[PDB]
């Protein structure tokens, strides 16, 4: 029995040992309590604003859309503290870790960006962290562990399978469900077992919220489209909830598509997997012919995962959403393009969703378009990546 | 059948637990398994539980972990581990054979094909153990048409809701959790807390087997004396296989001598 519903359609639930069932209702509740309490909803609030800097800008691109038809706006949750949306909702979620008295945080992280954002918070907010990362991860985004270990969390380096996102979050399931009587699991994405989804969502909605009333300001309509990149759909979640209910606002979610889907090197799921039960949920997946769960891949760490949020299975299978995907090569560009023409240096995730409203320009550069892309995060982390392609690129 | 049913009965006279062991299917390789598996059970196993090699076993501890690995390391798939169940039911036609399955491999391609297979080969009970009884209508349903039982785990965390839904729902037998966590012989659990035991035998629920850490006799004796019907070892029996890869013959050997101690602690 749940208070809300764990299912996006027939996406998502609760698939997870017998064990970890009371945490999981005993934080459904803790989340529903909270979100009717004005007090908690002023301290998360207070924190956003006064500690994390929202609202974020919503930023008009000057010079990339030159000679078309497209306006584009970047909500610039690069500029967030930490450097990535993840941040907002890990205030969230260890401001109700608190409320229910646990007093250690697990977390997961494939690019870092949830890992500083959960120590940060446990930094803030007294509380004990631990972080799993695969040891891939651990290397092509090692800014980040650096950051990690300063504010006073563990960082544990994940060995088995892939070595990436989806070996970080196995292993943070598996201590959990040993540790959670006195430790909170906070997971990173919009994704796992209910009522992870639901949370994330909410707690990373004022995304949306802030570009809606933002746009209005400005060129005073709706978006024609809003864009974000896909791993497990916290960021795109979070941009598009506000937007639901305005049936003309396009919403676009872009899956990395690593080398190029028909290599099968990639990390889109929601488009090129088909349905599993994994990590909680009820979800597309990349899997072999029996079921085993495949390595996904992408350039970018916070995309290399081989599953996806429910909610955004739920919204492509009624046609709310639209999913494509975008290539290593696309997203470098686009990378090279922001830093270029905007002096934004974007994150390789964002650098996906920037891709695709590119393609969205060129394509029909005659089209009259309001683009909104969800620049997710600052791409400091990304720079030596890049540097080692673009060298031994020539 | 009835397998899980006449053993229960049997011991029940003998004044006996049950001693089960867990392996993982293929591991370390095909026939070397299969020699495992009569070798536990010439020594005594009451009844198995057998793992099904799965990419990400997330209620796994490292020790099986590493014995899903050394399955795949030698080609294992689910395809070859019915052709294994066949020829062990072929080899044994009383013995319950539980399956411990992790979701997607039943779900994969049917939930009713897959169990439509376990009833082919001779399988008694399949544990999906990242199914909870809030999400188990379509297995356990799917499970009683093909005639296995759906087992259910009672963890030291049971409510007593719980333990109506798990008493109602299940067949063959009832899992005792020992603790939280994963599985592994190097974090022991605690005694049978005699709470729920009491409480599932009201409610008449299919006998309890207790599970995770046990690795020693000594657990097996005091998994009986606080009533349980018996107990499961995983890690280590795997522990013996990791440890003897390449002296398959002293493995065996030491796979006899440690199964027949934990069975004789059963004895009452
Ligand atoms: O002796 P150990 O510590 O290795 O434990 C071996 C357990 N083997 S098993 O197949 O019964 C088994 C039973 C349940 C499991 O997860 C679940 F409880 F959530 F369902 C995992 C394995
Ligand atoms: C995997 C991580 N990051 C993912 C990420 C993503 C993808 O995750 P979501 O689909 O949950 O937004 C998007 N943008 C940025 C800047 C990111 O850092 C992580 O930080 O652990
Ligand atoms: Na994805």
């Amino acid at each position: 029995t749940t208070l809300l519903n764990p299912y996006f359609g027939e996406f998502g639930g609760m698939y997870v040992p017998q064990i970890l069932m009371p945490a999981l209702n005993q934080l459904e509740e803790a989340f529903v309590s909270a979100q009717k309490d004005p007090e908690f909803q002023a301290q998360f609030a207070d924190l956003l604003k006064n500690y994390a800097g929202r609202p974020t800008a919503l930023t008009k691109c000057q010079n990339i859309t030159a000679g078309t038809r497209t306006t584009l706006y970047l909500k610039r949750e690069d500029l967030l503290h930490g450097g990535a949306h993840k941040t907002n909702q890990v205030l969230g979620q260890a401001l109700l870790a608190k409320r229910m008295g646990k007093s250690e945080i697990i977390a997961e992280t494939g690019a870092g960006q949830h890992g500083v954002a959960s120590a940060l918070a446990s930094a803030l907010l007294g509380l004990k962290c631990r972080i799993y990362m695969g040891a891939k991860d651990v290397e092509r985004q090692s800014p980040n562990v650096f950051r990690m270990r300063l504010m006073g969390a563990e960082v544990i380096p994940v060995h088995s399978g892939s070595a990436t996102l989806k070996d970080a979050c196995n292993e943070a399931l598996r201590d959990w469900s040993g540790s959670y009587e006195t430790a909170h699991y906070m997971l990173g994405t919009a994704a796992g077992p209910h009522p992870y989804p639901t949370i994330v969502r909410e707690f990373q909605r004022m995304i949306g919220e802030e570009t809606k009333a933002q746009i209005l300001d400005k060129e005073g309509r709706l978006p024609d489209a809003v864009i974000a990149c896909v791993g497990g759909g916290s960021n795109a979640i979070g941009m598009f909830a506000d937007f639901i209910n305005d049936t003309s606002v396009g919403l676009i979610g872009v899956e990395p598509g690593g080398h190029g889907i028909e290599t099968g090197e990639h990390g889109a799921p929601l488009k090129h997997g088909r349905v599993g039960i994994y990590f909680g949920m009820k979800a597309p997946m990349m899997q072999t012919a029996d079921g085993q769960i495949e390595e996904s891949y992408s350039i970018s760490a916070g995309l290399d995962f081989p599953s996806v949020g429910p909610q955004h299975a739920y919204l492509n299978s009624i046609g709310r959403a639209d999913y494509v995907s975008i290539t290593d090569d696309e997203a470098l560009e686009a990378f090279k393009t922001l830093c270029r023409h905007e002096g934004i240096i974007p994150a390789l995730e964002s650098s996906h969703a920037l891709a695709h409203a590119l393609k969205m320009m060129r394509e029909q550069p005659e089209k009259e378009q309001l683009l909104v892309v969800n620049l997710s995060g600052r791409g400091d982390k990304d720079i030596f990546t890049v540097h080692d392609i673009l060298k031994a690129r020539g | 059948m009835e397998r899980y049913e006449n053993l229960f009965a049997q011991l029940n006279d003998r004044r006996e637990g049950a001693f089960v062991p867990f392996v993982t299917l293929g591991d370390p390789g095909i026939e070397q398994s299969l020699k495992i598996i009569d070798t536990l059970i010439d020594a005594g196993a009451d009844a198995l539980e057998l793992g099904v090699p799965f990419s990400d076993p997330l209620a796994d501890g490292p020790t099986i972990q590493n014995a899903n690995l050394r399955a795949f390391a030698a080609g294992v798939t689910p395809a070859q581990c019915f052709e294994m169940l066949a020829l062990i039911r072929e080899k044994h036609p009383t013995i319950p054979i539980g399956l411990l399955m992790y979701a997607n491999l039943v779900f994969n391609n049917g939930i009713d094909a897959f169990y439509a297979r376990c009833e082919q080969v001779g399988v008694d009970s399949v544990l999906v153990a990242d199914v909870p009884v809030e999400e188990s209508a379509p297995f356990r349903q799917a499970a009683l048409r093909h005639n296995i039982a759906p087992i259910f785990i009672c963890p030291p965390n049971a409510d007593d809701d719980l333990l109506r839904q798990v008493a109602s729902y299940g067949r063959g037998y009832t899992y005792l959790l020992s603790r939280s966590g994963v599985t592994g012989a190097e974090n022991r659990g605690a005694l049978p807390l005699h709470h729920l035991i009491e409480k599932l035998k009201e409610y008449h629920a299919a006998p309890a087997l207790q599970g995770f850490g046990i690795s020693s006799p000594e657990q097996v004796s005091a998994a009986v004396r606080a009533g349980a019907a018996g107990a499961i070892s995983g890690s280590a029996i795997v522990k013996i296989i990791e440890k003897n890869l390449a002296s398959p013959k002293q493995m065996l050997a030491e796979l006899r001598s440690f199964v027949s101690a934990m069975k004789a602690a059963s004895r009452a």
